[PDB]
RNA sequence: UUGUCUAGCGAGACUGCUAAUGCAAAUUGGAGGAAGGAAGGGAUGACGUCAAAUCAUCAUGCCCCUUAUGUCUAGGGCUGCAAACGUGCUACAAUGGCCAAUACAAACAGUCGCCAGCUUGUAAAAGUGAGCAAAUCUGUAAAGUUGGUCUCAGUUCGGAUUGAGGGCUGCAAUUCGUCCUCAUGAAGUCGGAAUCACUAGUAAUCGCGAAUCAGCUAUGUCGCGGUGAAUACGUUCUCG
RNA sequence: GGUACACGAAAAACCUUACCUAGACUUGACAUCCUUGGCAAAGUUAUGGAAACAUAAUGCCGAGUGACAGGU
């Protein structure tokens, strides 16, 4: 069908999730195998932590777990267990050979992201939701709160019926003609009873002509 | 002085990104001490990942993601107290590594 | 449906001066290379004045300008009994059929060594023996013997 | 040939091969492989050597420095074309 | 007056100096000969055409230095250097050596080639 | 021993057809053994052809090449063996296909129809 | 078999005849790249996620 | 006989101004200019079409074994062969072939490697001896070209294939990595009904590196390139 | 046929691999929990064997038991 915009218009205009570079063949297999669990995690594990995105950063055996949150108080949390629980999660999962100091900073809008509204719908999705009244909520939470047209489709199983016929949203200018346009996209896999159904999103940042690459 | 002619190259796997360093590193260097070579850039031994589309039969289309593995060369030819305390406190973005000598 | 399109002619072989040497020498084409069918031309006009001595500039722009042909002919089918009906074309597929021409009767031969075999190709096609000039008599004389269905254009 | 360690055995195929040989010519031999190196050393015994099936016990013989077991044992066959 | 220009044609890279002093405006590529540096074809007086329309062999002392394309190639990198000397020393002659299709580079370049495009181009076949 | 064979081109291309000599040792010879190439000469002398014949054998003896290449045949595909099995069928026997291929050995093509299904 | 996979990766008796790398994720050493240490379709949906470092749509 | 160079940006190219047409928009010409008007390639693939491909990324709904379809080492096939599509290479040759040398990169890879230069060699290579985590040090860049020959031959095309013996890596190289000293000169001397890709670096074509790989009968392909045209009237056949 | 083929495959000595025959393996080869510690066993060189598979042998590190892990 169509492409994906988290690819499409990526590499000039878009924050990279995983900062991070080395030679050829010698250990980025282990960097890129290593960086993969750890940004699944951080949507799995996490699901009230409402991660815009996490920006790895690693140079030489140390990594910087950066994390765009709405609240830090989902990962810092109070009496700071939320921190030491996440800081030993992502150290077994990382080893004793790279030091972590993640830090949680809050993100202007976090609903102008894509990956927390797919990672959402899944949960919904696989949780033995309504489709309907869930799809309509998301598209109403994501478009009332500051952000613009959006781009949601759910392919697969609608809960029943309707299987080829993919349920494509489409609000808003979502221009993926357009190369500098800020539209960040996030695919996610809601494993239910049906087996797994696909949610994918494109959210309006609003244009990222000229604007640089931070995120 | 301090490890004189430390050859210093950078690589990146962004386009902006090194160069950004790479001028920072010829900017910090100067108002402590002069005539230091700036960018000294090289062919940026990068390498182009070809993967398909489909998780099956596809050949005819299938995209590259493009690992730019850049590379910039800086060498300091007065290497000054200054120029180098500056060079080893650089502090690239965490996405540029320095193969320093 | 598409029109017109800006085709475009490249700077003339500038070693003889002439856009229809160089079109000669990439038409021949074998590998890809021009120094390749430029060393064939320039052998070949050096075997012409060896054999059938003739001015290389001269027997070049006489075959040009005699081996074009004059009309095409489209094929035309209703129900059956398949026809031509004549049309017009600008000159330069006429060179480029030229073109075509000579490239398919020099490159393929026994005979021994090349040179001579594409000097004598060159010369049969430019001194009006049947080698190119059949083709440009024949076109025209095709146009009278099946004028019957030649006159049923739309 | 190999040409860099071209020349080994596994030395557990090989002692069964070294023992057999010196016996008189001992055939049967639970060494089923297709590294076994042909030397001079191993004349007169046949390996039960693995075709992709069962241990297929076939003669082995020792001309060259480099060529193998597996040389001795089948591994495919013939067309038998049809007609369709 | 010592003219400086760019030439970078056949993803080529060339320094040229032209000074239209007494020498005949021998061609130095590389510093050795043009008999092993290019055929005795077309590609020998395709490397002198800019010259050929500057007073052939007569003005123009080109010293080139080039690193980049091969027999032609090399010939159109000091082409193109040439003629974009030619228009540095005056920002007008631009227009006048457009049309001979040297200058204002075509980007007559062997492009990207593509993935599953054979001969940079060739598509496998519409498989039946 | 050989068959002489009079020259058009040089001597190692005269060569190159007869078996046990062809267009390396035959370079190899014109290399070491100072031979005046044939500029549409028919032969610079003939009492050198045969001794040509047996210069290669210093390398290795046609005769001896073709004994040993077909000793091991017969040896290695009387025996139970694969290699001799597959050069008896006359298939290639170093790793070459033979789905679409090894008809280099099984001749040109020889069409007959293969089963077909609805 | 991915678990026969990765171990087969993984656990070498005496025999380093069987040496190769492949995703530690999702196996499949056919197509894998030894220098990312992953399969194809899993690296390109990666790097459509902007976790790969160089992620373009054939930009050359 | 260095500010080309490599990589980033800005000016710029954006109908900018003029004339013209077009009720509009929009288009053509002319200046500066890299291009005069989407500037050549790539990406950008909309509803859905084939209920196309995939349970083979993975997840698995369902259907399937569990002290056993899980795991496993070892070996073998995945290069079988009468056969038929398709990709290229490579040739059907003298534009070339073999022999020796030669110029060039865009670049990319390389510290069981790349190996300069050099010794042996008809070599896969046997090694001496710098340099390089990589514009240095290298990977013949070759085709092109230079000099001899070949006189259109089943050919010095084409290296396909196979055996006597070795060489790179890897416990093991026969099968299924491989190539070479030596052998071979297959088929194919221009390709049927029927067709596709391909419009300025396009096809055609020749190279350097590499993806998996411990290593590779990838000649390929993937990336970068080197040589390098023509046509495109027009929908008449034609197809979406 | 489009919607597959120098394809998924970007490598076929075994691995890669999915089958093949040859060997053990029974929470099993790996693995969650139960269970037991500071000396604990993947892999080691001989060694039947081709290697698991028992070994003599070593790593703050691990074995068995039923629930279970695995599935190109």
């Amino acid at each position: 069908q169509k492409v994906n915009s988290n690819g499409l218009r990526f590499g000039i205009n878009k924050n990279w999730i995983s900062r991070w570079t080395a030679n050829s063949h010698a250990q980025t297999a282990k960097w890129l195998i290593e960086d993969e669990k750890i940004r699944n995690l951080f949507f799995v594990n996490y699901r009230n932590a409402q991660v815009s995105n996490v920006e790895i950063e690693r140079t030489q055996a140390t990594v910087d777990v950066f994390v765009y949150a709405a609240q830090p108080a989902f990962l810092i949390g109070s009496e700071n267990k939320n921190i030491q629980k996440i800081t030993k999660q992502i150290k077994q999962i990382i080893g004793r050979t790279t030091n972590l100091d993640l830090t949680i900073n809050e993100i202007g809008s976090p609903m102008l992201s894509a990956r927390i509204i797919a990672r959402d719908l899944a949960n919904a999705i696989e949780a033995r939701v309504p489709l309907r009244t869930a799809m309509r909520q998301s598209l109403i939470k994501v478009l009332k709160a500051g952000a613009n047209g959006i781009k949601v489709l759910v392919s697969g199983r609608l809960n029943g019926a309707e299987i080829a016929r993919d349920k494509m949203y489409i609000e808003g200018n979502m221009p993926l003609s357009t190369l500098r346009a800020d539209i960040d996209y996030a695919l996610e896999k809601a494993q239910t009873t049906y087996g797994v159904i696909g949610v994918k999103v494109w959210i309006n940042r609003g244009m990222i002509y000229t604007k640089g690459l931070n995120r | 002085v301090k490890y004189p002619e430390l050859k210093i190259k950078l690589e990146s796997y962004d386009s902006t990104l090194l160069d950004l360093t790479t001028k920072k590193i010829v900017e910090v260097v100067k108002g402590v001490d002069v005539k230091i070579k700036g960018p000294l850039p090289l062919p940026t031994k990068k390498e182009v990942i070809t993967i398909i589309r489909s998780p099956h039969v596809d050949k005819a289309s299938r995209e590259q993601f493009e690992k730019n593995r850049h590379k910039r060369l800086m060498i300091l030819v007065d290497v000054n107290q200054g120029a180098i305390d500056s060079l080893k406190r650089i502090k690239i973005p965490v996405g540029v590594t320095l193969r320093f000598s | 449906r598409k029109n017109r399109a800006p085709k475009r002619t490249v700077l003339p072989d500038p070693v003889f001066n002439n856009t229809l040497v160089t079109r000669i020498i990439n038409v021949i084409m074998e590998d890809g290379k021009k120094g390749l069918a430029q060393r064939i031309l320039y052998g070949a006009f050096d075997l012409i004045e060896q054999r059938t001595k003739e001015k290389p500039l001269t027997v070049f722009e006489r075959a040009v300008g005699n081996v074009m042909p004059r009309l095409e002919l489209r094929v035309r089918r209703i129900a059956g009994s398949n026809y031509q009906v004549p049309t017009e074309v600008p000159q330069d597929r006429k060179i480029a059929l030229a073109l075509r021409w000579i490239a398919m009767f020099a490159r393929k031969r026994h005979e021994k060594t090349m040179l001579e075999k594409i000097a004598n190709e060159i010369i049969d096609a430019s001194n009006n023996t049947g080698a190119a000039i059949k083709k440009k008599d024949d076109t025209h004389k095709m146009a009278e013997a099946n004028k019957a269905f030649a006159h049923m254009r739309w | 040939r190999s040409a860099k360690k071209g020349a080994f055995v596994d030395a557990h195929l090989l002692k069964k091969v070294i023992d057999m040989n010196k016996q008189e010519k001992k055939r049967p031999i639970k060494t089923w492989s297709r590294r076994s190196t042909i030397f001079p050393e191993f004349v007169g015994n046949t390996f039960a050597v693995h075709n992709g099936k069962t241990f297929i016990n076939v003669y082995v013989t020792d001309d060259m420095v480099g060529h193998k077991l597996g040389e001795f044992s089948p591994t495919r066959n013939f067309k038998q074309h049809t007609a369709n | 007056q010592s003219y400086y220009g760019l030439g970078r044609r056949k993803s080529s890279s060339a320094k040229v100096y032209l000074t239209p002093t007494q020498d005949k405006g021998k061609i130095t590529v590389n510093r050795r000969d043009p008999s092993e540096y290019f055929p005795n074809k077309l590609v020998i007086q395709d490397m002198e055409q800019p010259l050929d329309l500057t007073d052939l062999k007569k003005n123009f002392d080109i010293n080139v230095v080039v690193k980049g394309g091969g027999f032609t190639g090399q010939a159109g990198a000091i082409r193109l250097g040439i003629v974009r000397a030619l228009l540095q020393f005056n920002p007008e002659l631009k227009k006048i050596l457009k049309s001979k299709k040297l200058t204002t580079r075509d980007k007559r370049v062997k492009e990207r080639k593509k993935f599953g495009l054979y001969g940079a181009r060739r598509a496998p076949q519409f498989t039946k | 021993l050989g068959i002489d064979i009079p020259n058009q081109k040089r001597i190692e291309i005269a060569l190159t057809y007869i078996f046990g000599i062809g267009l390396s040792r035959s370079q190899a010879i014109l290399k070491q053994a100072n031979i005046n190439p044939d500029k549409r000469v028919k032969d610079l002398t003939e009492e050198e052809f045969v001794a040509i014949r047996n210069v290669a054998s210093a390398y290795k003896i046609e005769g001896d090449l073709r004994r040993e290449i077909a000793l091991n045949i017969k040896h290695l595909s009387e025996i139970g063996a694969w290699r001799g099995l597959r050069h008896r069928k006359n298939l290639p026997v170093r790793g070459q296909r033979t789905r679409t291929n090894a008809r280099t050995r099984k001749g040109p093509r020889k069409t007959v129809a293969n089963k077909k299904i609805e | 078999a991915k678990k026969s996979l990765k171990v087969k990766q993984t656990r070498i008796p005496k025999f380093a005849v069987r040496a190769y790398t492949r995703c530690q994720r999702c196996g499949r050493a056919r197509a894998v790249l030894s220098h990312f240490g992953v399969c194809r379709l899993c690296f390109r949906e990666l790097a459509y996620a902007g976790a790969i470092p160089g992620v373009k749509k054939a930009s050359w």
